[PDB]
DNA sequence: AAGCGACTCTGGTGGGACTCGAACCCACAACCTTT
């Protein structure tokens, strides 16, 4: 099932951090590194016959300034920080000196502005379809970073820099006679209002409903400041509120947010993990959204106080075949063991069950991920080690099985600094570094994202085929396997060209007749991009058969939006008689449908033209192409595939994968069409920025 | 500023440091040591199986006698006689300077001092472990679980009135099953009780509690009974080298509670306390570059699990990959015990917040170190270091700030060979550091809050304790039968003159100009220093190497009217506590 | 006078970068080279 996929992606910078690689929902992967964050984009390229992963490399630049945390004036900060370190008692003057959180930059200290942590919103969150990340310095700079155009990533907002005014105008108490505002200049203040700013780690909610979503920040003191951001985010103006908990667990270490849904109820909490062993469950209480609600009480999930770390907390639901119920697993990496948890509520009310799976690693754990589909976690230690480890249902909650991944049979010595699956578990990423050669030490360090399958070509052509999604985008990770097939053996494989033949004989929805486009497209590209040229030459026909099809039924879309919405001049935003002769114009189209919406349509346009105009000649346009449009003396505007409006704008949002554009939506258009305009492209899910 | 000299001849600035860390230390003990710790773990006479004659044979060093020496001291006249004596025997101190050797019968490679609650007045003993052969060298890269031997060596109470006429003791050893021993810690505090404490017969009273760091990767953890208290409970009849085999406290190792895929982590090669009370956590660094850390009280079944034999084996609660390369040596903070700074063979020095693992405090790279030593008072580290990658020269002995004040590294004392071993006495705040070349020195830290750049010469706050010097008279047998072991020992009375006195001459010609030695075996060279712990014996100081030979001295010029006053008062304190 | 703490001041070497010196490689014209 384990083979590697031939890129290796080399690293300029130290890999850094806590769980320091992800892979978002959105097929980008993040490695928190001490001079970037390096970002990896799995593009599905079907423009090109290389059999290798497309990755896209982009990256998050560190912070050229350290973030000092605001305590108190400017000069009664200086005033304290000198008096600490005047301070003739060993214990005061290196307890300050030694914590580098009282100094972020110093004359021969090191800077620490590389990312300790970094964690991706989900899809939707961005100003564009896209997601965001959320980037956490050493030096507690905590951003939210977008990727606006491709090429720079951007800051939206520094939310270490808010709290701390949040923080400084209310004295840094949070409730607000909770007790007298302490003296600066003792040492436990200084060290407490450092202490409850000081952000852990950080995990976004799920997006709820104008859209939100949560970010969490979890402090050293066991606060947590649940931030809510509208939706799309852009900024400072985004965030809607700040509002703080307080655990109270002590030495706070890792943070997630459980989601539930049973009889069709909603419920949330907080998960909060101990540095010394404890995992509970907390209410947040404090929200103003009405379609999630809260936790009825905080419940322990381990109590024992073990001190072994969480290094690592995940959630994933499950239906439960037995219990015959919706579920939720949580599983902690504590130490080099693996903390699971299954919590179903039953008329019983919520049933917990709780144990570790043991005998993983003689290590402790590095990274730990799940499959978010089957529950599947895979675990990592320096040894090089990993192992999967899948959960088996039993008549109540599950056991556990596991076996050893054999990564040393496929890159030999190596040592392993973090895993991450792809969102479909195709995929394991995993950082690697050269390992022991045979007990001697490796003479120098160098860095990789490397990559290994883990189901086969024939497993993800079930599972593309028996799609939930039904979502190329999403599932782009199962289809690069598809992809890498057909390109190693130049043909769609039998089983899966009669299946999805079925598929559209039977169920015929546009995700199956994208799925079709994507196998023609890679194909096309596999003999090499005489009856090779008629092959090529009948392909290329074919293509352009279900390339029509999708941009048909797409026309069919528009017109029933503008069909079933007013009737008003703001259609001028939408080439309509255009589109209607052009749908109708040949019998090469059956659809009676179209044609008597184009007749309903029809009978209610106006004879007035308003025809469209190329801008450099006020000349018209006359409706010809799908593609592009030209007029009489000489130009050429590309068409856009959501509405119909060429492209005349000296700025147009091009697709992922460069298959298709749209315009910008304009304060003109109506909310109708600035819905249309943020849907994917007709020819692939794909952001189209 | 102080200005005028100090009645020992330094100068009152080189001194006023001195003094000042007598009073840091004892009010630092006064916060974070305490009097009893780990009161379920005493010594058990049944798990203490005397070996006999036959049965012991394996695990004795194997050189019966030692090298030839004969030891000059400096101001008296030339004895002239070649001592020699036997494995497990001492000279008597010196009348007048209560200097003492003795052999162990092989080379040295750990040791530690016995730690004594202050004032209590006891008898003092250290713990030792010298290889079986002196031609053995083991390579790191292999674990080695051969048959070895820890040795106590009981030093008596070291007061004035005591040490002329001293003589050490070997009160009792160990047979280890374990591979040779790579460091040895004791509790820092807390375990120690009174010999006449009433325990019943089977409970013997403790002496003390000790981790051994093994070559088989393992940390063994020993509390070991008081010698009157095993020798009253073993028959009178048993052969006086008493080597027992003793079933361990617990067995510290890496793992997890069902993983049988063994470690990487091989060789165990450096050992950490942690050093306030209640003494909770054990460090250890290993080959693989990890540093291990074990909650010795745990009763949680993921770390503690009990042998058939009774004992517990604890695997750790964290680990972490501090280096690249071998961790050779770890010295964690006193001052406040999140931090601990740790060196490698990839000779980075790397400064550690220990709830924050993931990135160090600061990596100051470095030539190789050997040893660390991080003294209460001061916020920066001192690193012995192996002279390879030095320029000619500028190899030594270095201090070097942890960061904040943003000092230059100072250079405290230049050294022609590797300095294999160094410890800062906190009631002294001064270091001895131990030479390939046999030389052993002290050195004197500025007060290190005031930047090192402004002093003016170095030279003036250090001196020779000894030398050793091969005189003709590579194997073992090849040298010992061709050459005998020359220790030329400084008159430490006083520092009077000092620079101008014949040992500081031999000692800057030294300095520079002296080569290395190669083609011999270096039976000069020694391997441990360590500076007591005790305020009882604060100025006293042990050292050994690869003669075997053993060496103990008082430097009677940094013992001075406040420690002595100190000692009375903690005397007085003790005795009206316990009775 | 006698001394402290800056501030240069005189020399020695290492880190990474880079010149160094060599053989190796092209393709052609010269002609030795062969039945
Ligand atoms: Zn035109
Ligand atoms: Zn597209």
């Amino acid at each position: 099932m384990v083979t590697r996929r031939e890129p290796a992606v080399k690293l300029q910078y130290a890999v850094s951090g806590l769980e320091p690689l992800a892979w978002s929902e959105d097929h980008r992967v993040s490695v928190s590194t001490a001079r970037s964050i390096a970002v990896l984009e799995l593009i599905c390229d079907v423009h090109n016959p290389g059999q290798d992963l497309v990755i896209h490399r982009t990256s998050v630049p560190a912070p050229l300034n350290s973030c000092l945390l605001k305590v108190g004036s400017k000069t009664e900060v200086a005033e304290c920080k000198e008096k600490f370190a005047a301070s003739k008692d060993p214990t005061v003057s290196q307890t300050f000196m030694l914590d580098r959180v009282f100094n972020p930059e110093g004359k021969a200290l090191p800077p620490m502005r590389g990312f300790k942590y970094t964690s991706w919103s989900p899809m939707g969150c961005d100003a564009n379809g896209r997601c965001l990340l959320a980037a956490l310095t050493m030096d507690n700079r905590l951003t939210i970073q977008a990727n606006l155009n491709r090429l720079q990533w951007v800051q939206l907002v520094d939310l270490t820099e808010i709290y701390g005014e949040r923080l400084y105008e209310t004295s840094y108490r949070l409730s607000k006679n909770e007790a007298p505002e302490g003296n600066l200049g003792d040492f436990a203040e200084f060290q407490r209002r450092h202490s409850m700013q000081t952000p852990v780690r950080m995990e976004w909610s799920g997006i709820c409903t104008v859209g939100s979503v949560l970010l969490a920040v979890l402090f050293e003191n066991g606060n947590i400041a649940v931030w809510q951001f509208q939706l799309p985010f852009v900024g400072k103006e985004s965030i809607s509120s700040c509002n703080t908990i307080e655990s109270g667990i002590t030495s706070p270490s890792v943070l997630f947010w459980w989601e539930y849904e049973h009889n069709n109820r909603k419920m949330s909490g907080l998960i909060v993990g101990s540095a010394f062993g404890p995992i509970k469950i907390l209410p947040v209480n404090l929200k103003a959204v009405k379609g999630y609600f809260t936790l009825r009480q905080p419940v322990i999930l381990w109590k024992e106080m073990d001190q072994l770390p969480v290094h690592s907390i995940k959630c994933v639901p499950l239906y439960h075949p037995y219990q015959k119920c919706s579920c939720s697993l949580v599983v902690a990496a504590r130490g080099s063991y693996v903390f699971w948890c299954l919590l179903l509520i039953s008329k019983a009310g919520l049933n917990v069950h709780n144990s570790h799976v043991t005998g993983l690693h003689s290590l402790p754990i590095v990274s730990m991920t799940a499959d978010k589909q089957n529950g599947t976690v895979y675990t990592c230690s320096s040894d090089g080690k990993v192992r999967q480890l899948i959960p088996i249902f039993t008549d109540v909650a599950l056991k556990f099985e596991h076996q050893l991944i054999k990564l040393s049979d496929v890159f030999g010595s190596v040592r392993t600094h973090g895993i991450a699956v792809s969102p479909c578990g195709a995929y394991l990423a995993i950082i690697t570094t050269e390992g022991m050669i045979n007990g001697l030490h490796p003479v120098n360090k160098n860095y990789q994202v490397q990559f290994v399958t883990l189901k086969t070509f024939e497993e993800a052509a079930a599972q593309l085929l028996e799609s939930s999604v039904q979502n190329l985008f999403k599932q782009v990770d199962l289809i690069d396997l598809v992809r890498w097939k057909i390109l190693k053996d130049k043909h769609i494989p039998q089983f899966l060209q009669e299946a999805l033949e079925k598929k559209i004989e039977s169920s015929g929805v546009t995700y199956f007749w994208r799925f079709k486009l994507f196998l023609l497209r890679i194909l096309y590209q596999s003999m090499q991009k005489e009856p090779m040229e008629e092959k090529l030459l009948e392909i290329q026909g074919k293509i352009e058969a279900v390339e029509m099809h999708l941009t048909r039924e797409h026309m069919k879309r528009v017109l029933g939006e503008v069909y079933l919405h007013t009737w008003i001049t703001e259609n001028t935003s939408i080439p309509t008689r255009g589109l209607c002769n052009f749908l109708m114009s040949d019998e090469e189209y059956d659809d009676r449908t179209a044609r008597v919406l184009i007749g309903h349509i029809s009978k209610k346009m106006n004879k007035q033209t308003f025809p469209e105009h190329c801008s450099l000649c006020k000349e018209i346009l006359p409706f010809t192409d799908r593609k592009q449009a030209v007029c009489s003396n000489g130009h050429i505007w590309l068409r856009c595939f959501l509405t119909y409006q060429s492209c005349q704008s000296l700025i147009y949002r091009r697709c992922l994968l460069h298959d298709s554009i749209a315009r910008h939506p304009a304060p003109e258009d109506p909310d109708w069409i600035k819905r249309l305009l943020q849907s994917p492209c007709p020819f692939c899910d794909s952001p189209v920025f | 500023h102080c200005r005028g000299m100090a009645p020992n001849g330094l100068p009152n600035h080189i001194m006023a440091p001195v003094w000042k860390c007598l009073h840091l230390t004892k009010d630092f003990r006064e916060q974070k040591h305490s009097y009893w710790e780990f009161a379920e773990w005493i010594p058990l006479a049944w798990k203490w199986h005397l070996l006999s004659e036959l049965e012991a044979a394996p695990y004795l060093p194997q050189e019966e006698k030692s090298p030839l020496f004969s030891v000059q001291r400096e101001g008296l006249p030339e004895d002239g006689t070649l001592y020699r004596i036997n494995r497990f025997s001492s000279i008597t101190a010196h009348p007048e300077r209560w200097d003492v050797s003795f052999f162990t019968g092989g080379p040295l490679w750990a040791l530690d001092w016995c730690p004594v609650p202050e004032g209590a007045g006891a008898s003092q003993y250290v713990a030792l472990f010298s290889s079986p052969d002196m031609n053995e060298t083991h390579p790191l890269s292999q674990l080695h679980s051969g048959p070895g031997l820890l040795q106590l060596w009981g030093l008596g109470t070291l007061q004035q009135e005591s040490c002329p006429g001293n003589r050490a003791h070997f009160v009792y050893g160990i047979a280890c099953d374990n591979g040779c021993i790579w460091d040895l810690k004791f509790c820092p505090s807390g375990a120690w009780e009174l010999p006449g404490t009433p325990r019943k017969a089977p409970l013997l009273p403790r002496l003390g509690l000790l981790a051994l760091a093994c070559s088989d990767g393992k940390v063994l953890l020993f509390s070991l009974p008081h010698p009157e208290a095993l020798l009253a409970q073993q028959p009178p009849d048993a052969v006086k080298p008493a080597i027992y085999k003793v079933q361990c406290v617990a067995t510290l190792q890496v793992g997890s509670m069902q993983a049988t895929d063994p470690s990487e982590c091989g060789q165990c090669l450096s050992l950490a306390w942690m050093p306030t009370r209640p003494h909770q956590h054990l460090a250890a660094g290993y080959y693989n570059g990890m540093v291990v850390f074990w909650n010795l009280p745990t009763n949680s079944p993921l770390q503690r699990i009990r042998l058939s034999d009774g004992s517990l084996k604890l695997y750790p609660f964290q680990c972490f990959l501090a280096h690249d390369q071998a961790v050779r040596t770890l010295q964690w903070c006193k001052a406040n015990s999140h931090f601990l700074v740790s060196a490698g063979s990839d000779r980075k020095i790397k400064f550690w917040d220990l709830r924050r693992p993931y990135e160090p405090i600061n990596s100051i790279k470095r030539f190789l170190s050997t040893e660390l030593a991080w003294l209460l008072p001061y916020n920066g580290v001192t690193v012995a270091q192996d002279n390879c990658y030095a320029s000619y020269g500028l190899c030594g002995i270095h201090y070097i700030d942890a960061g904040y004040l943003g000092f230059k590294a100072y250079f405290t004392a230049p050294r022609k060979g590797t300095v294999w071993s160094l410890s800062g006495s906190d009631w002294l705040g001064t270091i001895a550091a131990g030479d390939i070349s046999g030389e052993l020195i002290a050195a004197i830290l500025p007060d290190m809050a005031l930047n090192p750049i402004n002093v003016k010469r170095p030279v003036e706050r250090r001196f020779p304790i000894y030398k050793a010097d091969l005189i003709p008279y590579r194997t073992y047998t090849e040298t010992v039968n061709h050459h005998y072991l020359l220790f030329q020992d400084t008159d430490l009375g006083s520092f009077h003159d000092l620079l101008r006195r014949e040992p500081m001459l031999r000692m800057q010609e030294g300095e520079g100009h002296s080569q290395l030695c190669l083609d011999r075996l270096q039976l000069e060279a020694i391997h441990k220093v360590r500076f007591s712990p005790n305020l009882d014996s604060y100025g006293w100081l042990v050292s050994g190497g690869q003669s075997g030979l053993v060496r103990i001295h008082f430097v009677r010029g940094l013992a001075s009217p406040l420690g002595h006053r100190m000692q009375l008062e903690s005397r007085a304190h003790f005795n009206a506590m316990f009775q």
